[PDB]
């Protein structure tokens, strides 16, 4: 797998040239503590995210839990909860590394074809991932709502800036969008 | 490609784990050490041609037999390729400084090197001497900070150890 | 036992490698982050009994049915065991702060917990509520610094995730 | 495996007690950068150390390189060079961790019996380890001699203190002594 | 799907054997025992809604906390899902009686159940009480013959054991 | 694999309903002893059936035992005898179960493609299977002829009914037709 | 593995003789339904038996659940519960077969030595097996007490005879006694 | 040794399972079918010498070339061994009727038989004819009941199939 810095190296090696641009590298370093806070916000809330996103997919599509549905019987529900967690785990690796290669190579390559052979429904897969994308954005910004969490609400307490880490929210969102594109 | 963050991710993936405390703590190490290694990388990006040229010159000064008919520095093509090879090693060290691990040197320099040099009848001592000269040459603060030099020297020694 | 340094050594040994640049970088991270996590470890060491007591009280307040005849907080022996269990989790959290990785919590708390609680008919919700109360309770700078509180809260969340 | 900090945790767990001595932990942290320099000094000079230690064992016992000797023929010399390097590598892990458990568990357990079954001579093994112990002490102190190195001499340029890291020298020396202890 | 006949065919196939004496003899056991288990299956088919209703009612009676705000029997949607789940187990028991092995319960009920209930924060004690009530409720000859009851009770106790 | 009763349960689960009609199940049970006789009639005679079916395939097509023929040399004849026996064994498993899933999943899946890649002739394989179909019908009815038995006639001694288990003959014949359909 | 009948065959074969005592085989068959009841009574109550036996071993010896005790920490309690269930499983196989060979060969051979290497305490292991022996006796006779049932009492409802299956209680008790002898 | 009960126990142990419904149902098969196979076992125990003697006589009547010089029934020692061998097969059939599976015949008769006969130059056709005569000889109700005879005949055909 690659990370943000080895990505730069591979691009330079394509022309057997030195890495000349230190500036963009130094910006990654400058935002390093806020990146670690963003990964902590997802990892610390992962069980609540997965169970809420799968529940949400289901409340919006009740055919999934009726006769012939893809979250029936218990074993299929259990497999779906497992897959939502897997996908979230690879997205979190990509955010830690600052590059999508680990998510492409170890999760997404071949996954559309796997799901077509099993009959796992694309519309419902995409909806589960979209809910997780929304959840992740709110936890990174440290602005989850009581309306969506009740007594399970968590606050991170990271130091606030006016943009609430807009660049990292856009980067995290791009990795969820990559999953949706691969699977659609 | 081996770095601080890819090592911790690979370990977490083998056990099916989210990033946890020790993984975040490892990456803080990159935040701290980056200043020294990126200083060394910037110095090398700006002056790689001169650094390689003097290390090449030192290995030939040491082994003049290479200039004799049939030997590895004896033709214009051979002289160009030997200098190119010293510059390849320095470029792969620049890469390793950027990444903060030995990945680029391991994958693109070290892997296969002994099979290639044996096949072509290229002696390893001149390669060692070029890298040794470069290892003993630098001083701080003239060329870069003391910790930048520590990082540059450790990668030179890693290359030397791979050929010894 | 999983920590920054045991992770990188395990990776090196699987490839037959000496410690190299990225290994030393990772351990510098331990040096940097230790001040926060050892601050939390000291606060918890000095006050573990009161921290555990109020978390235990919170879980019984949420689930008073546990005091009814036959249920898991209903006798003197049961009440003592339940409080003891909450203190065991907090102690393993203390140890994980000292180590800088989740190893102590993983090996001595989490492994086997679901099998034990199934066999004895013990509900997992009251364990979750005790840890959740502890996770929501702290504030900085009153209890400790903001970064120390981040470390303490991350390990509480790791334990809650293992039961959820 | 354990490290210096998890060793302290195992000790506390024997009486189901919190870890209370923060001062001892803080000292290990204070000497952290010195420890990294010590590990860098050994790893960076490893090839020179192994070759010089095996060659020294041989120049002191010429029987090893005659018919019947355990470094004859080429295959045996190669195996002996490999083993010296393996031993050094495990010692360096112990130094990085501040605890001997990875050395004891992954290298030393079963070594005496392995060597006895093969006929590898204990006397000569001890000598190779002794020479590596001496070399490591001089590199950690950054005082190798021109007499023992010739043109292979290396200087590390770590920041000097009056005691030249005496406590790290004594700890590294203790791990080489454990290797020798495991042969009896 | 595990039954008398698929067990003996799988064993014969692993050894490359035609069906032999002991395989036919095993199947004669199904011919003999089918009267008792099909009697239980037909009673359960005709009365499933009432059997499941009383088991559901007995588990909420034991655990009235589930009716409190935020708990698993507290909304009209939750109440309907909990009754549905008790009926799912009873329908799998009816299928298991038809097949003569635990296959349908294993594959479509037990597999994945612990992971599902842990993810949704559903306590396992009310499921065990529903099935426990159903196990203690029957008597012969009132409800069915004494051997039909033995078959019904053994499948209830198999489900109880998987949650305990 | 499925059997007749688990096939019925799969049907009921498609609508999440209890198994209500037990008339067909009770008749399967009432016919259970006759089904065990039908299996005993094929297993007990299986070596005679296989050798006589492959021999008949050959006597009707002498090209199979000449140069370039698929039962030439000894190794090929032996492979063919082995395959006829494998086919008959899986048909007998299907008859014992009252369902073709074990035959489909463990024998027929990929068999056409396997024989195409080897040059095993379809026409000749189908003829062997047709001869085994006829043999099995006569053994189930307990009416093999002296003319076809070659001095090795066997009588089973089961209790005679006027129809001679016509329903079971039709079901067995349908399994052999499924083998032929997989190859055609 | 052997069963009660194949045991008798091995004994007859030691003098190359037919099995002549048909009376004794017949009485074994006459008790077959009560044997199947006895096995159903153990298997149906297994989880309650295991958890009550391990809890009783503990309540009688609190050293097991304190620092240095062999059911501390969670991982060790879980391994112990696992082993008590494995042992009961193999005892139930022996009761079903009417012969101890499965129990000796697949569970007991080498168990004492395994436990000695781990430091699993013999006295405590024997006490857990004693509690299971007592539980099994009561469930086979269908006379468990309310005092011991912990509110989870079960009745089997098998046809009562005056002896309450004393012969089968003795047999089951003998297999638990083989476990105790092996570990003592 | 393969029987009804050992087959279900081995299947249960491979999956880590207690005996369950389909295991007990299989053994009920043995209880039902035992009357037929034990009747056959008793008739064979009481008359094995006469049953073997006439099967041996038939195989020599079919193949009188065996009595010629150098052939396998030609000396007094050879005659005694051939009758002994036919009796061994019938004794193992008796054991298999007792057990209710083919185990005793598989392990003590069939395993190795082809290798022994090839080494000694013994033809298989006389063995097949001895067993074939025994298979066609019995009738019901004279010798035993129709279902006792079905069990005896199935084991003779199993031994014939192993040699054919
Ligand atoms: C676990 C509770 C977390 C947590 C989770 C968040 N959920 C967020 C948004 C969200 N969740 C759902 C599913 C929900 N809606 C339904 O209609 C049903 C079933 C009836 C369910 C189960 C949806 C649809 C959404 C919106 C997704 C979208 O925008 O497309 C969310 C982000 C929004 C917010 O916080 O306001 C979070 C963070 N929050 C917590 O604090 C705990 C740890
Ligand atoms: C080993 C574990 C480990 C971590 C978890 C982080 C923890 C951490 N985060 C920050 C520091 C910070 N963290 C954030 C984060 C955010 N601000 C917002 O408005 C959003 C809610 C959120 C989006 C991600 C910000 C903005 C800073 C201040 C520095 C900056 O501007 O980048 C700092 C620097 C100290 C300080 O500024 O107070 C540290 C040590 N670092 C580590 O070493
Ligand atoms: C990415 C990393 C990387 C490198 C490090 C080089 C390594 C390398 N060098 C050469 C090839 C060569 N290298 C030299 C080198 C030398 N002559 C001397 O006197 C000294 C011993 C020595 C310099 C120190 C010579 C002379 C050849 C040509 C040899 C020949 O063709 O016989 C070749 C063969 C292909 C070619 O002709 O280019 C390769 C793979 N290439 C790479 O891709
Ligand atoms: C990227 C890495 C990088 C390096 C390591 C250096 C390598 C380097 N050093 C020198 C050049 C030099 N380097 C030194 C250094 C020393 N002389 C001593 O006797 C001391 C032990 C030591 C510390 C003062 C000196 C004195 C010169 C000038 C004289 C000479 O060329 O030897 C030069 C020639 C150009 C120049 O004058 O700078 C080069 C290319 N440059 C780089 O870009
Ligand atoms: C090792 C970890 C560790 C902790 C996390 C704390 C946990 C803790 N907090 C409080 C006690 C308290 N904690 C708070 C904190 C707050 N009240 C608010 O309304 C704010 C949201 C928040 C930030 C100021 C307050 C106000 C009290 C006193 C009142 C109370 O008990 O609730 C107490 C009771 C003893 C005391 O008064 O200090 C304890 C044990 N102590 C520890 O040793
Ligand atoms: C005739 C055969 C023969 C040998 C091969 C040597 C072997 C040898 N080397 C050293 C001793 C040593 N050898 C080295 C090695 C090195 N120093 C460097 O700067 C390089 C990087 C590296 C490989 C050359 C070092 C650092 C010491 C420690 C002593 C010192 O430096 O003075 C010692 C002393 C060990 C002791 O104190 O017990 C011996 C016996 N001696 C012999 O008699
Ligand atoms: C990731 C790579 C990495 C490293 C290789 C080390 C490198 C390193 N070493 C020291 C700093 C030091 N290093 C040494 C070492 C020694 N002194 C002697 O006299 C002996 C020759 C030698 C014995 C081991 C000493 C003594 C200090 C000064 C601090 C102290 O007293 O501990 C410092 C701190 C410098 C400062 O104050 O700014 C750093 C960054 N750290 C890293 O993060
Ligand atoms: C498919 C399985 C199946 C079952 C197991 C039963 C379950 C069942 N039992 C009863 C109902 C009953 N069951 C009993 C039985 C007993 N009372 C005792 O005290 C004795 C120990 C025991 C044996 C006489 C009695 C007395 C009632 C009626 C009173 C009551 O509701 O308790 C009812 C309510 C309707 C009715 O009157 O029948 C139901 C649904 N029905 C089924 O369809
Ligand atoms: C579980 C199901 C299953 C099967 C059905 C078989 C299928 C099968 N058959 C053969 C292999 C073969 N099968 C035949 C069969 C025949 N040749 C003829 O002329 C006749 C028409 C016909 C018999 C009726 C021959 C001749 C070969 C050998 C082909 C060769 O090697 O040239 C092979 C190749 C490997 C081998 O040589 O064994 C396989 C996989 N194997 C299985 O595992
Ligand atoms: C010249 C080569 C040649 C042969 C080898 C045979 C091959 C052969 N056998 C049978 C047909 C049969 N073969 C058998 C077999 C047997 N019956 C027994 O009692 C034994 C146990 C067993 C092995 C001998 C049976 C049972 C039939 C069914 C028809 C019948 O019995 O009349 C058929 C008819 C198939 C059909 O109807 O399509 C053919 C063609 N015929 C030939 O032309
Ligand atoms: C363990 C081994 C085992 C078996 C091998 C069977 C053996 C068996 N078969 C039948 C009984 C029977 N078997 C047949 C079979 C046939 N009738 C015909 O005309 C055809 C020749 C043949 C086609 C399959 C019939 C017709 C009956 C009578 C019952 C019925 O009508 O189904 C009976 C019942 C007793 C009786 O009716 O006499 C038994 C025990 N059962 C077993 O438990
Ligand atoms: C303080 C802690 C402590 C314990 C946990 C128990 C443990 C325990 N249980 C039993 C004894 C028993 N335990 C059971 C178990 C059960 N019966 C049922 O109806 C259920 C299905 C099932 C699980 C509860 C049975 C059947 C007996 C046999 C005696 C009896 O039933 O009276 C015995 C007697 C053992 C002997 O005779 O040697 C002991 C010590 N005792 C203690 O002192
Ligand atoms: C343990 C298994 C067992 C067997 C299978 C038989 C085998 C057997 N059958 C017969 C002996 C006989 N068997 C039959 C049977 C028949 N004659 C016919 O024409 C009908 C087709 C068929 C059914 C009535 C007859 C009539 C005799 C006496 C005549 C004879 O020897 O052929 C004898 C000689 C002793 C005697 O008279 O009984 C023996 C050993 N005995 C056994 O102990
Ligand atoms: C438990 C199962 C079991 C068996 C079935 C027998 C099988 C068997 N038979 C013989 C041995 C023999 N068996 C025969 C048999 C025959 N002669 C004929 O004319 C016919 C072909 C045939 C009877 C039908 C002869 C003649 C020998 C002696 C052969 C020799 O010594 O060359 C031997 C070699 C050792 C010996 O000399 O006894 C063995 C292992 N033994 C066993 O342990
Ligand atoms: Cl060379
Ligand atoms: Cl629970
Ligand atoms: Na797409
Ligand atoms: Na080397
Ligand atoms: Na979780
Ligand atoms: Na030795
Ligand atoms: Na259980
Ligand atoms: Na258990
Ligand atoms: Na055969």
């Amino acid at each position: 797998m690659l990370d943000a810095f080895s990505r730069a190296v591979v691009q330079a090696d394509a022309s057997t040239s030195v890495v000349a641009d230190m500036g963009a590298l130094k910006q990654f370093i400058a935002e390093g503590n806020r990146r670690l806070d963003a990964v902590n916000a997802i990892a610390s809330n992962a069980s609540c995210m997965v169970s809420d996103a799968v529940a949400g997919m289901i409340c919006e599509n009740q055919g999934l839990i009726q006769a012939g549905g893809n979250c029936y019987p218990n074993r299929r529900m259990a497999a779906c909860l497992r897959d939502a967690e897997i996908i979230l785990r690879y997205v979190t690796y990509a955010l830690l590394a600052g590059d999508a290669s680990v998510l492409d190579d170890r999760c997404l390559n071949g996954l559309k074809e796997t799901y077509a052979a099993l009959g796992v429904p694309t519309t419902s897969t995409v909806r589960a991932v979209q809910i997780m994308k929304a959840q992740a954005a709110a936890h990174i910004k440290d602005t989850p709502s009581e309306a969506r969490a009740g007594g399970k609400l968590r606050k991170m307490g990271s130091p606030v800036v006016e943009d609430r880490c807009a660049s990292l929210v856009a980067e995290a969102s791009s990795y969820f969008d990559r999953v949706i594109s691969a699977l659609s | 490609m081996k770095s601080v963050v890819t090592t911790v991710i690979a370990a977490a993936d083998a056990a099916g784990r989210f990033p946890s405390s020790s993984d975040l703590e490892s990456v803080q190490g990159s935040i701290q050490r980056s200043a020294a290694r990126l200083e060394a990388a910037e110095k090398l990006a700006g002056n790689i041609d001169a650094v390689a040229q003097e290390a090449y010159n030192a290995c030939i000064q040491k082994y003049p037999y290479l200039n004799n008919s049939g030997e590895a520095n004896s033709t214009d093509t051979f002289k160009a390729k030997c200098l190119r090879d010293v510059k390849h090693y320095m470029r792969l060290i620049q890469y390793s400084l950027v990444v903060g691990g030995t990945g680029p040197l391991d994958e693109w320099g070290i892997a296969g090197q002994r099979e290639v040099y044996r096949a072509l009848g290229l002696p390893t001592a001149p390669y060692v001497e070029a890298l040794s000269f470069a290892r003993n040459r630098g001083c701080a603060p003239r060329d870069m900070s003391a910790q930048a030099l520590t990082e540059y020297n450790a990668l030179l020694d890693y290359a030397i150890n791979s050929l010894s």
